[PDB]
């Protein structure tokens, strides 16, 4: 939950200024943990960017999140290193310095260090031709 | 003051109570026109009319005077 | 007298008279109103969900929406068959197309809600949307109009509500100089209501007219051909600065595959008849040939990029701004709204609403002691100065004069206007008629129509009759319209028309009770059978429908939409 | 090639500020595969672009048989004609007046057998639908092509129209 | 344009409150008249209070005259300021005249400007100079001379005045062709 | 089909189709050409 959230925010204004009609927001992240893809879905209810939920591995809860100063606008290979705070409903609170990149999201805190690989989705986007090419060539 | 049709009713303000904010002092109905007056004159308001009493045009329904 | 400041302090303090301090007390009256509002929004906010993923609602608990039960299995089967083809059956193309973290509007929604009555008496045509979805989208730093043709072809491609939606989108884009993107999937035409949709004016030809008038003004437009566009639908790929044809299922035809039969019926493959022909054919038709949906969407984005509008939008609308919230909680907007179905008009207020919507909860009153009926003054909406006309009571001549004066100033200084509609409220007194009230009403309407200022209106409630001509109306070119649930648009009288038309209709003096049962009850049924939910939006009368709580965000979308204008 | 010639003519007329007159007829878009492969859609777009873009005053009069999307090539109400007039023998309908019958006969829930009853129920019915509309009712009465005239007195009417369109800015 | 009506403006002076985008009438002493209080006498002299003759009439009269009714001088001045605010000229002025600039002073003390000026009441014209004055006034004490050897009488050239380029014509002597 | 990005990644990555990857192998043909060019620029 903290790792997935950092990649969005530490890349753009996802969940920032977002707005729809008579509905609610939704945004998802795919993690390639081990050899099995992992999907995490985040959404909001109310007029609150603050109130956020999560559903990973059929486990649901709520938390709030308060970020820090925005840094590393150039978002280079080092990308963005920012501290995060997360208040989960149960009652806890956490602080996480996340240096996130397209390749992976690294979270360091009292849990330890964990890097989660993001599900790779690249394959000659364009040149994807399965045509037989039987005759009348060159 | 209310227009000609009158028929004041449902007055929700106590006589001799300060009115600085513009609450609905009296509500008069003219062809389903509640048209609340909503006076903002400061000071207590003194009522000279009663609910259900048909009043003439531009009648002195109440005197909104400074609290003395 | 012992008072010598320098205007500020008196200003720039948390105590300026400019602000407003209407604090509610949450009493029964508040509850009665607040509760009802809640009773007026839940389904509004809900039907939206049902038409979204239309006809497939797995919860099966949609009793909060009065929508009839529909065959969910048939719609799921159709969607499965369509998605097996390789194309995404949803609005998914849109949120894939728009940049993440950005906004959206969904201009017209619930379009064609239970519009047509079928041969089956209890069945209506299942047009969950108008057949398309329309909303303002920000692509690659560029604001654009997005029109997507839904894959619902069961009833037929386009209806009198579909072409009207498309033409409204085109007119909005041309007025605002937002480039359009069309997502094209069609079943051809509708050969049943063809007289209603093909000939005459404001029809399918005007789409072709607009796609050329735009390119005259150098407002580039883009179309994506996901499926077949026949029966005059093949001209949009031809009339396009950039067009995209998917490698397998993208097809464009001027004559149908059945049409070659019975007229030199040497039938050949549908590919050779005009579909995506990636073999270096002689035809130079269609700019982009993309192997996959993602590839096509990506090339659309890439073409949108090379338009040079990013600099102009970034300069005109500041991307990095500090949001200033109002002083009072926006959830309280439902409370000040009174209830419904009340014999006599209930009471109402405006100050609270404006204090809840505007920035910093402030206002700039003009003459309020004089013409106490009508309200006009300046404001602030998310960093932009605004003028608001909100109506309260029965209009007088002096109210019309004040309105004309305000509109004069606003046009003079180029300030946008916002309208909050209310009752007609034209007095019928003989002295008022003798006082030249008609001349003053004309004074108001002349200024309203003559104004070159961008104009948006939103229904508060009770907009019935010719009074809207005084403030604003669809026939007065409002660049956007939005509506609240408790809206009634009717004849010059909502309640009085009942009383007046009771007298003058072939009524005997006797049988009074049976007559009032047949007259008054019937006309009440007629004049409140129309409402916000059905007569509006579904017929693209005041196309936008919103919630009262989230009005300021919507109006801020509208104002940012109307500053790319020339 | 007809579309190319039309585009060229409209180009000259707009260049020299010459008014245009239209005499509508059948749609007449060939459906041959070679013609479709020859970029016919591009040339039709070439024609319609010039038609709509022209600032020249434009008037159309129905000769007869104006059915389908072919009018988009020449002119139509949705292309801002400052006047429209009609002759009695006019039919404004779907892309096919007669062929729509044959095509829609095939693809509508028809069993192979009962051929005679089916063509009685299909072909006769669609003929009734597509010639129930006509010059007299579907037009003018609904302000589709509002003007209705006689074929004999056309030049006088067109001369009225042209004198009407020279006070323009 | 904006006008504030603190006292009476009669005798054609009442049109400025009428010809105004915004006008302010003080609650007590603000009065506007087209005919004077003495004027009603001797012509239907049914004299009534000066308030009713056209002064500040805060009773929701039929007249929609005068935009602002302010209870005090400070209130009226404050509303004038508030109306001035909503004109959208702030952006245009801020763009055109930079608000945040670094002042560049001249190289010589401006008190010396009185010295190079000669005396007065002198039978024959006294002597005079210009270079010193321009060097004392301009930024950085600089100048951009055109032809000075030729037509040595008259002085013309460019300069700098607080971040803005200026042209100066200063005259010295008897003019020639 | 198991592919659901948001256009970027597919974009804003060092792997967009927009770029070009013609890498030469410096063979005789290259030398014959490269060398001549050098023979066409010195003077
Ligand atoms: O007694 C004065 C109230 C006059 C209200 C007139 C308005 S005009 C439209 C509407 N229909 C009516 O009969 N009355 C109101
Ligand atoms: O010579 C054979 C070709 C016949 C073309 C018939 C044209 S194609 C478009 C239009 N629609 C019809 O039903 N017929 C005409």
């Amino acid at each position: 939950a903290m790792a997935a959230t950092a990649w969005l925010l530490n890349r753009c204004d996802n969940w920032r200024g977002a707005f729809r009609l008579n509905s609610d927001t939704n945004a998802t992240v795919h993690f390639y943990i081990d050899d099995h893809p992992v999907e995490v879905r985040l959404h909001t209810e109310g007029a609150n960017y603050h109130k956020i939920f999560f559903s990973v591995w059929d486990h649901d809860g709520s938390f709030e999140v308060c970020s820090g100063p925005v840094t590393s606008k150039h978002r280079d290979q080092k990308s963005i290193v920012n501290d995060f705070t997360f208040l989960f409903e149960n009652g806890m609170h956490h602080t996480v310095l996340a240096v996130a990149t397209e390749g992976d999201v690294t979270v360091i805190g009292s849990f330890g260090l964990h890097q989660l690989r993001l599900l790779p989705l690249t394959d000659g986007f364009g040149d994807s031709s399965t045509a037989g090419g039987t005759s009348t060539k060159i | 003051v209310s227009p000609m049709p009158g028929k004041v009713s449902k007055l929700l303000v106590k006589s001799g109570d300060l009115v600085e904010k513009g609450q609905v002092l009296v509500i008069v109905e003219a062809m389903k026109m509640e048209h609340p007056v909503r006076a903002l004159q400061d000071g207590r308001v003194s009522f000279l009319v009663k609910e259900g009493e048909v009043v003439g045009g531009d009648h002195v329904l109440a005197t909104v005077a400074e609290e003395e | 007298y012992a008072h010598h400041p320098i205007d500020y302090e008196r200003s720039t303090s948390k105590s300026p008279n400019i602000l407003r301090l209407p604090a509610n007390t949450s009493d029964p009256t508040y509850q009665e109103n607040m509760a009802r509002m809640e009773g007026l929004v839940e389904q509004l906010r809900a039907r939206v969900r049902y038409v979204q993923a239309g006809g497939v609602v797995p919860e099966e608990e949609a009793a909060k929406a009065g929508v009839s039960i529909s065959s969910i299995e048939a719609d799921d089967r159709v969607r499965k068959l369509h998605l097996s083809r390789g194309k995404m059956l949803a609005r998914d193309r849109i949120e894939r197309l728009i940049d993440p973290g950005t906004r959206f509007l969904e201009l017209s929604q619930l379009a064609g809600w239970d519009l047509y009555w079928d041969d089956k008496k209890k069945e209506y045509e299942r047009c969950y949307s108008g057949g398309i979805v329309t909303g303002i989208g920000l692509v690659n730093g560029v604001r654009c109009m997005l029109v997507a043709n839904d894959a619902t072809v069961k009833g037929g491609t386009y209806y009198p509500i579909t072409v009207k939606k498309h033409l409204r989108a085109q007119k909005i884009a041309e007025q605002n100089h937002l480039p359009c993107i069309y997502l094209v999937d069609s079943g051809g035409a509708n050969l049943s209501r063809q007289d209603d949709v093909f000939p005459d004016e404001q029809h399918f030809g005007r789409i072709f007219y607009n796609e050329a008038q735009m390119s005259i003004k150098s407002i580039s437009q883009i179309a994506v051909v996901m499926g077949s566009c026949t029966a005059g639908g093949a001209y949009v790929p031809a009339m396009a600065d950039e067009n995209i044809i998917v490698a397998r299922n993208g097809t464009i035809f001027l004559g149908g595959p059945p049409l070659v039969l019975a007229a030199t019926g040497e039938k050949v493959s549908s590919e050779e008849l005009g579909g995506a022909d990636v073999h270096c054919r002689i035809s130079g038709v269609g700019d982009h040939y993309a192997t996959d949906d993602l590839h096509a969407l990506y090339l659309a984005r890439r073409a949108v990029a090379n338009l040079n509008l990013k600099e102009h939008n970034e300069a005109r609308n500041p991307t990095d701004v500090k949001p200033v919230p109002p002083l009072y909680d926006p959830r309280e907007l439902g409370g000040f709204i009174p209830d419904m179905l009340s014999d006599v008009v209930k009471s109402f207020d405006v100050r609270a609403i404006i204090a809840r919507i505007v920035d910093g909860s402030r206002f700039d009153e003009f003459k309020a002691l004089y013409g106490n009926t009508l309200v006009c003054g300046f404001a602030r909406i998310e960093g932009m100065q605004v003028g608001i006309i909100a109506n309260q009571g029965i209009l007088y001549s002096e109210s019309a004069l004040k309105g004309a004066h305000f509109i004069g100033l606003c046009t003079q200084r180029n300030v946008p206007l916002l309208f909050l509609q209310n009752i007609t409220g034209f007095m019928v007194g003989k002295k008022y008629e003798e006082g030249g009230i008609a001349r003053n009403g004309a004074r108001l309407v002349m200024a309203v129509s003559s104004a070159p200022v961008p104009k948006v209106t939103v229904l508060i409630g009770g907009s019935y009759g010719a009074g809207n001509y005084g403030m604003c109306g669809r026939a007065f070119e409002p660049r956007f319209l939005f509506m609240w649930p408790n809206a009634r648009i009717s004849v010059m009288g909502g309640t009085q028309a009942a009383t007046v038309l009771t007298l003058t209709n072939r009524n005997l003096k006797n049988a009074s009770e049976a007559e009032i049962a047949a007259f008054k009850d019937k006309v009440k049924k007629k004049y409140e059978k129309e409402g916000s939910c059905y007569y509006s939006t579904a017929r693209l009368w005041d196309d936008g429908v919103i919630a009262p709580e989230d009005t300021r965000v919507v109006v801020a979308e509208a104002l940012r939409a109307t500053r790319l204008a020339p």
